[PDB]
């Protein structure tokens, strides 16, 4: 479970719990998750991407690990 | 270099740092020790503020005081560092600069400051 929050925490050079709504795209292509784009931006249209400018990828880490 | 929290808000405040002078942010610590840095920041969204040229390196005292008080009397800013602090260090933390940046970067866009640039 730990491997979701290193792969993040490689993004994250200060270990906060926030980064971009781009970069954070990126680490979940990156896990090689079996979702399409259409359900990354079902999920993102879900969340906060463009209100405050800091995503916090913990929700997402939660979610994934829930499902 | 896009893979980095840090890098993404170093890039940024760089951006501002060629529109000013006697300041250079090499890296958040030692770049931040002039106190200067976060004035400039401060008076770059907020100009009525205080006067950026009336702002003496000497003045570093109250430097700190000015810009946090501002921040947080126009902007709410969560208080996360001290004057006392940062001059009895000089060099303050990357991560304690980063998190103040971030709930800063986060409250001026969610006010509509930082999306000053539409396409």
């Amino acid at each position: 479970e730990e491997e979701i929050r290193e792969a993040f925490r490689v993004f994250d050079k200060d270990g906060n719990g926030y980064i971009s709504a781009a970069e954070l795209r990126h680490v979940m292509t990156n896990l090689g998750e079996k979702l399409t784009d259409e359900e990354v931006d079902e999920m993102i249209r879900e969340a906060d991407i463009d209100g405050d400018g800091q995503v916090n990828y913990e929700e997402f880490v939660q979610m994934m690990t829930a499902k | 270099g896009p893979l980095g929290s840090k890098n993404m808000l170093l890039e940024w405040c760089r951006a501002m740092t060629r529109n000013y002078e006697h300041v250079d942010i090499q890296n958040f610590s030692s770049s931040w020790s002039s106190g200067m840095a976060f004035c400039a920041l401060i008076h770059k969204f907020f100009p009525e503020a205080f006067d950026y040229a009336e702002l003496d390196p000497a003045k570093r005292r109250h430097n700190f005081t000015l810009a946090f008080s501002t921040a947080e009397k126009l902007a709410d800013c969560a208080q996360l560092l001290e004057v006392d602090d940062m001059v009895r260090l000089a060099v303050p933390d990357s991560k304690c600069v980063y998190t103040y940046i971030q709930e800063l970067y986060r409250s001026l866009v969610q006010k509509g400051l930082v999306k000053t640039k539409k396409k």
